[PDB]
């Protein structure tokens, strides 16, 4: 039950000295560095039709099944592409599809023929290739792809085979998705929000220090740092992006800390506990050596601007003379 | 909450807190001098009508309870009617010398210093204590704020820097026993925390008021009452988050008019070393090694520490 220190919760405990500082260059450089990870308007255009091409072919599969063997009762846009936080270079959306029967391998790729066949029907000229994976399926245009997380009904979990049905980890992670992005368009659909996350994501791909950091830890996360403190406001990007390096550094995710709840399970899951004490200290040292590289005006760095900057958290560095040694290992294996 | 840190945090206590005999002695010496000024005093006001030393304080680690084994500085503040001359000085510390006889027949050696606007006592104990006398008064103040103003206003007057810095200790006395005294722990991990600043150079530019500044802000601003254990944490997380590198909010002085920093005088490095220090301190706690940063091995009402005076005879932070 203990939570670690969040300046942004008690802000009036603090007063500021003197004016805060001018960071308008920070603030600029976000959006300059946001312009350059968001998908143009090609990629937009590209993953829009191909996800409103198979998302309406499912929809008409679920009503009129016609002669069709697999019954389907659902299906659910999921993942950056409905959340808003896509990335340019990574063109694939995602959907999951709820099936009414038992999920075998064998429907699935019945399923996956089925609409990738109706699509090249409907498009002779446009050339598309469908695979299937451990998920479900996958089917791919020249310029974006549309991954299909093939789930079930809750009823039918509890009625599974592990030799004939898929995986009850792939089955539920599906449905699990279902919820994040329930979750995230009722609480998460705000401007900065949206574009805060984006920029985590490159972080933690600049920084191997943040890799255990998986992409719905990344939307809480996120959220948090814009949206929950005493006052019915969002932060700016600036100060909550800097948040996001204070409350990590803070020990947010670090053992005997309620980090945060998850909300979409029960009743109360601490979301950094998917993480081993090892790597809990990896990314609160990471964080940490960030929030002192920050202080000392290293934004444009730590943003990817100057080419590569992950010996940042490794290495020491000199700025403006004053001498940074990076955070170390405190974790220590039985 | 993290019972063993409790258990360690409270172990680490007990070995820096004073001594039953420490103790007994400071209690005597501060009675004493306490009972003596209080008779130079009456002194003066009889010998005058035929006021001037208005009240006699206590401040710093006597007053707040910041006591440690090894300590041997107490202080106290003599507040003045007018703005305290070199003579007064004299005419206090001879008395003083005199005033002594009339409660104790332990020897003090008594020195005054002009440009420091006080009065030392010592003690023939081995080691001695040493009993620093302010004189001050508000006059001074009232003064440099006109002064800082621009506003118009004896030869031997006292330094007024060192007058300011009394009722500046004398300020910092009332507020802690009026915010920190009172809230949880807040004490306990602040000695403990007093004596890793003195263990560690890095946390040597916190030590003293900034040091209890800090710790009250960030026990006091927990949502509920913490232990000694659970409440340290607190105060690194604090710290890790940044709070004193150059670009951060600073630690407001409570104590003071014109907006002022209490941290302001570390330097870039400073901050950034004791940053650096206290966020991997943190994990070390975090991941069941806070014995390293106490400076021990793993183990296998802590405020009052002396009585108020009887002479110049309590606010307390709300339940
Ligand atoms: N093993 C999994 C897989 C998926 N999900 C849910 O579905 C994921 C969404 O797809 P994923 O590709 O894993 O992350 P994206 O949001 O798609 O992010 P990006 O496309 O940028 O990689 C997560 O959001 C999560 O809500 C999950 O909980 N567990
Ligand atoms: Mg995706």
């Amino acid at each position: 039950s203990h939570i670690p220190f969040d300046f942004y919760l008690c802000e009036m405990a603090f007063p500021r000295v003197k004016p805060a500082p001018d960071e308008t260059s920070f603030s600029e450089a976000l959006l300059k560095r946001n312009q350059d990870l968001a998908p143009n308007s090609a990629e937009q255009a590209s993953i829009l039709s191909l996800v409103t091409k198979i998302n309406n072919v499912i929809d008409n599969l679920i009503v009129a099944p016609g002669t069709f063997e697999v019954q389907i009762e659902e299906v659910r846009q999921v993942g950056s592409y409905k959340k808003g936080t896509m990335t340019t270079g990574h063109n694939v959306a995602d959907l999951v599809v709820i099936l009414k029967i038992l999920p075998t391998l064998e429907a699935v790729a019945a399923l996956g023929n089925k609409v990738v066949e109706s699509l090249r029907a409907q498009d002779p000229s446009e050339v598309l290739t469908m695979l299937t994976n451990e998920t479900g399926f996958e089917i791919s245009s020249s310029d974006a792809t549309v991954k299909i997380l093939i789930t079930t009904v809750p009823p039918n979990l509890r009625k599974l085979d592990p030799e004939l049905h898929l995986d009850i980890k792939v089955l539920q992670s599906a449905l699990a998705a279902i919820r994040h992005a329930r979750w995230f368009e009722e609480n998460a659909s705000q401007s900065t929000v949206k574009v805060l996350i984006r920029l985590l994501k490159d972080l933690r791909i600049r920084f191997p220090g943040f890799e255990p950091l998986t992409p719905w830890i990344l939307d809480l996360l996120g959220h948090y740092a814009v949206m929950n403190n005493p006052t019915r406001q969002p932060l700016a990007l600036n100060v909550a992006y800097r948040r996001c390096l204070q409350i990590l550094a803070a020990g947010l995710f670090l053992p005997g800390s309620v980090g945060i709840t998850d909300p979409c399970e029960s009743g109360n899951f601490r979301v950094h506990t998917v993480m081993t004490l090892e790597q809990q200290d990896m990314v609160c040292y990471t964080a940490q050596t960030l929030v002192r590289i920050l202080s000392h005006g290293g934004f444009r760095k730590i943003l990817g601007q100057e080419g590569d900057a992950s010996y940042l958290a490794s290495e020491i560095s000199t700025w403006d003379g004053v001498i940074v040694t990076p955070s170390e290992k405190a974790y220590e294996k039985p | 909450i993290f019972v063993n840190d409790d258990r360690h945090v409270m172990a680490k206590h007990s070995s820096v807190y004073p001594t039953q005999e420490e103790l007994e002695a400071v209690q005597n010496m501060v009675s004493h001098t306490e009972r003596a000024l209080k008779a130079v005093s009456d002194w003066i006001d009889e010998q005058e009508k035929g006021r001037t030393l208005r009240g006699v304080m206590r401040v710093g680690l006597v007053a707040k309870g910041l006591l440690l084994k090894g300590d041997l500085d107490l202080e106290l503040v003599l507040l003045c009617k007018e703005k305290p001359t070199t003579a007064l000085l004299d005419k206090v510390a001879d008395n003083l010398a005199i005033q002594l006889t009339t409660v104790t027949e332990d020897k003090y050696e008594i020195l005054q210093s002009v440009d420091d606007a006080a009065i030392v006592i010592k003690n023939t104990k081995e080691p001695p204590l040493s009993l620093t006398i302010h004189l001050t008064s508000p006059v001074v103040r009232e003064e440099m704020e006109k002064v800082l103003a621009g506003e118009t206003l004896p030869p031997d007057v006292l330094d007024r820097q060192k007058c300011l810095a009394a009722l500046a200790s004398l300020r910092h006395a009332k507020w802690f026993q009026a915010r920190a005294n009172g809230l949880k722990s807040c004490v306990i991990v602040i000695r403990v925390l007093r004596d890793l600043c003195t263990r560690v150079p890095t946390w040597g530019p916190l030590r003293g008021w900034p040091l209890e500044l800090l710790c009250e802000k960030s026990i006091g601003t927990a949502n509920r009452p913490m232990g000694a254990g659970e409440a340290l944490r607190r105060v690194l997380e604090c710290l890790a988050s940044g709070i004193v590198m150059p670009d951060g909010s600073g630690i407001y002085d409570p104590c003071e008019k014109e907006a002022t920093d209490a941290i302001g005088h570390l330097d870039r490095q400073q901050r950034e070393d004791i940053t650096q220090s206290a966020q991997h301190a943190l994990r070390l706690a975090a991941f069941g090694q806070l014995h390293k940063v106490l400076g021990m091995d793993p183990l296998p009402d802590y405020t009052v520490q002396i009585p108020p005076s009887t002479t110049y005879a309590p606010m307390k932070r709300p339940m």
